[PDB]
């Protein structure tokens, strides 16, 4: 057979890439506490986690579960972004499969959590000298907090059974203390803006998946191309006829697919392979002639 | 808010016939001079569908909650834009994610939230006396909203808010399909000029957009509108008006149709394969010029 | 085939291979066989005869 193998493989699915508002939540004014995290819905946009891993601006980008370069290919349904400020040593507690005080009584995470936890150092975003009397946290609780559940209850923890008149005293501890965020401290009691991404997968179509790389424009080449699922190998020649301004593909009289519209330029292009026939040989006897002749069909 | 209406005298609906209606493009692929047979939800020709009316000339204001079926061909002949939007859901009581696609004069708001729907929602248009204008003020659509899953603001579309008593001039063809949780809208506008029944023109509806809301739609209701005047007090009791609008409600059925394409990719003829014995023979033979000779069916 | 490569795996940015650093995990993980565990976490001597 006389076939021509393709040399290039252009892939072009999108036309206008819009990055998700990731810098708005990161470079915001202020957040909240760990027991009352703010849930923000981030969807209807093309995510791109590759611009944040190579930025070299985060303090701890270690993510559990999957690899940091493999989550860009996996598609999700709805991504929830929760932000809270904690201490320096409390960053490792916010991880799937951990237990202690913050991950058991403040914000509990599931064991099989798909998303990871990222954070960065902050010394001017919400830090001040002289102490800190704004951020709070939870200490004890009657029952364990379920994952993905906010806590805004300011009740008094009843440890024992002695009557304390609802005030802090004997067997009546207050699980709402203030943090000691100070820039002159060591590895502990330091404000750290932690943002956890919740990766959820449902039956809804993908809309928050990673980016889709697109190649450059090229025509009049007998190479392979994948135009919106249509995998064809042929010469992308011009077309004098036009299609309707709502279609995408196009058939012909042979009940086959051979015409696709360019999604980057809205130009009708026909598909024409460069493989016709095989190789024919002509031998007018071996004992009478030692010369052959290649024949093309 | 929720302002119910007073029990009034209504009129029984009529029964009209369809003349080649409910035909749209089954796919977004260009075709030319090909005859293919696919399985798509279409409308059977020469069928008796329900004919609803809403003319004030009396006090006709009917809007029942019919169960949403697989494919609904909504053909409304409005000359002054009386029907605003439509509602979709199952119970409609601030318990499930109901779909609300309203077409107000201000803009196109498509919100899929848990809207508390009243017993009989409508739209109130107040008539000002200081200037000859018609602006909408009463928004008795939903009581309140809680959580939301999809909110989109499209381009502003100005509509008419002056109810008249003339003949129809514009035809708004709409098709609502909820298959596998996906809502498909087929919007197509075409000016007409008639007073009753359906036009004999061919149906060629184009798909608008496909929003994967992923909800369960069971019942639906057509939201109408009401107008005010200086001669009436303006209360939502009995002293108001509703103009004149007649919309056709047709349910689609899974029938095999033979689509015909010309040299421009525009469907000009649709031959049904499950209606008349003469039309069933052309679908099997894949032709349109039946001459002499005996043929086989099934 | 057989391979006894004990190098550091590089994932994304920050190259390793001796220099270590961030995002540089050890591919060779320890089993940790203990008699106090269950039957599934016990070592099994598998002999394959080809």
């Amino acid at each position: 057979n006389f076939r021509v193998q393709p040399t290039e493989s252009i892939v072009r699915f999108p036309n206008i890439t819009n990055l998700c508002p990731f810098g708005e939540v990161f470079n915001a004014t202020r957040f909240a506490s760990v027991y009352a995290w703010n849930r923000k819905r981030i969807s209807n946009c093309v995510a791109d986690y590759s611009v944040l891993y190579n930025s070299a601006s985060f303090s701890t980008f270690k993510c559990y579960g999957v690899s940091p370069t493999k989550l860009n290919d996996l598609c999700f349904t709805n991504v929830y972004a929760d932000s809270f400020v904690i201490r320096g040593d409390e960053v490792r507690q916010i991880a799937p499969g951990q237990t202690g005080k913050i991950a058991d009584y403040n914000y509990k995470l599931p064991d099989d959590f798909t998303g990871c936890v990222i954070a960065w150092n902050s010394n001017n975003l919400d830090s001040k000298v002289g102490g800190n009397y704004n951020y709070l946290y939870r200490l004890f609780r009657k029952s364990n907090l379920k994952p993905f559940e906010r806590d805004i209850s300011t009740e008094i923890y009843q440890a024992g059974s002695t009557p304390c008149n609802g005030v802090e005293g004997f067997n009546c501890y207050f699980p709402l203390q203030s943090y000691g965020f100070q820039p002159t401290n060591g590895v502990g009691y330091q404000p750290y803006r932690v943002v956890v991404l919740s990766f959820e997968l449902l039956h809804a179509p993908a809309t928050v998946c990673g980016p889709k790389k697109s190649t450059n424009l090229v025509k009049n080449k007998c190479v392979n191309f994948n135009f919106n699922g249509l995998t064809g190998t042929g010469v992308l020649t011009e077309s004098n006829k036009k299609f309707l301004p709502f279609q995408q593909f196009g058939r012909d009289i042979a009940d086959t697919t051979d015409a696709v519209r360019d999604p980057q330029t809205l130009e009708i292009l026909d598909i024409t392979p460069c493989s016709f026939g095989g190789v024919s040989v002509i031998t007018p006897g071996t004992n009478t002639s030692n010369q052959v002749a290649v024949l093309y069909q | 808010q929720c302002v119910n209406l007073t029990t009034r005298t209504q009129l029984p609906p009529a029964y009209t016939n369809s003349f080649t209606r409910g035909v749209y493009y089954p796919d977004k692929v260009f075709r030319s001079s090909v005859l293919h047979s696919t399985q798509d939800l279409f409308l059977p020709f020469f069928s008796n569908v329900t004919w609803f009316h809403a003319i004030h000339v009396t006090k006709r204001f009917d809007n029942p909650v019919l169960p949403f079926n697989d494919g609904v061909y909504f053909a409304s002949t409005e000359k002054s834009n009386i029907i605003r939007g439509w509602i979709f859901g199952t119970t409609l009581d601030s318990k499930t994610q109901s779909l609300l696609i309203v077409n107000n004069a201000t803009n196109v708001v498509i919100k899929v939230c848990e809207f508390q729907f009243c017993n009989d929602p409508f739209l109130g248009v107040y008539y000002h006396k200081n200037n000859k204008s018609w602006m909408e003020s009463e928004f008795r659509v939903y009581s309140s909203a809680n959580n939301c899953t999809f909110e989109y603001v499209s381009q502003p579309f100005l509509m008419d808010l002056e109810g008249k008593q003339g003949n129809f001039k514009n035809l708004r063809e709409f098709v609502f399909k909820n298959i596998d949780g996906y809502f498909k809208i087929y919007s197509k506008h075409t000016p007409i000029n008639l007073v009753r029944d359906l036009p004999q023109g061919f149906s060629a509806l184009e798909p608008l957009v496909d929003l994967p809301i992923g909800i369960n739609i069971t019942r639906f209701q057509t939201l109408l509108a009401l107008h005010r005047s200086y001669l009436t007090p303006g209360d939502s009791s009995s002293g108001w008006t509703a103009g004149a609008a007649a919309y056709y409600v047709g349910y689609l059925q899974p029938r095999t149709f033979l689509l015909k394409y010309n040299e421009n990719g525009t469907i000009t003829d649709a031959v049904d394969c499950a209606l008349d014995p003469l039309s069933e023979t052309k679908c099997t033979l894949k032709s349109f010029t039946v001459e002499k000779g005996i043929y086989q069916t099934s």
